[PDB]
């Protein structure tokens, strides 16, 4: 019943190959499927509206039992994202309470949701196009 | 659900007691549905110098659902992609409970001996195999030496 890392990642890849978020491999021939690129479209009714954020996701040897490492490439002003490195902090709930059933889709969706909390939605954002 | 289906147990035993020539397949002690598989490159094919490593997993609905398999060894072939995904009819819509793991392994072995760049489902490597078959085969042979395990 436990799907091995490699086949769980093949499952997510297929799902990613076929509307607010997307992801795919950073290297099309990376057989270990470790590094992924992700994108999140900023939520409506916020300072993130119409913005598109690029991210890097690293699914290590123990994924999905262990959560992946997520780093924003696109600059963003969001409390759970380290403002110098772009790294999503370990305390973010999805990472903190990571379950094997969780996927990269779960994480991207949860981050998009975070962009829309009343306190986060009013934060001023960097000029369009800036990177960490 | 406190035990593996008898069919998996029996297929696993038979893969050991009656192995397919050129093929090895054994489950991981910590996951009896996850298999390490090796297939020798067919004699007289561009892959003849090496042994290829694959991984196979039997999903919870097997045998209603097809086994999942893929190559771990990097390979240049028109029906196996850059991530090792295998385009084989019996691993897709044409899988049925009447087939078994052995069927699949034999089919992959045959696919190495007979690449089919003209299949509507072939990958992006197909164009090279159609326009410059001699160069495509030379690259497949070169990659076998660079990436596959060596035969004795």
């Amino acid at each position: 019943s436990k799907v091995p890392r490699n086949f769980r990642l093949l499952e997510e890849l297929e799902k990613g190959e076929k509307e607010s978020c997307s992801y795919g491999l950073a290297d099309s021939d990376d057989i270990t499927m470790t590094k992924w690129n992700g994108t999140i479209l900023g939520p409506p009714h916020s300072n993130h509206e119409n913005r598109i954020y690029s991210l890097s996701i690293d699914c290590g040897p123990n994924y999905p039992d262990s959560p992946p490492k997520v780093t924003f490439i696109s600059k963003i002003n969001l409390p759970c994202v380290n403002p110098t490195t772009g790294e999503v902090q370990t305390d973010f709930h999805t990472l903190r309470d990571w379950k094997r059933a969780y996927t990269m889709e779960t994480l991207l969706l949860d981050l998009r949701k975070e962009m829309a909390t009343p306190a986060n939605k009013k934060l001023r954002q960097p000029k369009e196009g800036e990177t960490f | 659900a406190a035990s593996l289906p008898k069919r998996i147990i029996k297929e696993t035993e038979k893969l050991v007691s009656d192995p397919v020539p050129g093929i090895t397949a054994e489950p991981h002690d910590d996951n009896l549905r996850y298999f390490q598989v090796t297939i020798e490159g067919p004699e007289q094919s561009p892959y003849e110098d090496g042994i290829f490593e694959l991984e196979l997993y039997l999903p919870d609905d097997y045998p209603m659902e097809a086994p999942k398999v893929r190559f771990l060894t990097k390979i240049y072939h028109p029906n196996i992609d850059r991530l090792g995904r295998i385009c084989l009819d019996v691993l897709k819509t044409n899988w049925s409970p009447a087939l078994q793991i052995r069927t699949v392994l034999l089919s992959i072995q045959a696919l190495l001996a007979s690449p089919n760049p003209n299949d509507p489902l072939a990958n992006d490597v197909a164009e090279d195999w159609i326009k410059n078959e001699q160069g495509a085969k030379a690259k497949a042979r070169e990659w076998t030496k660079l990436y596959a395990k060596k035969k004795p």
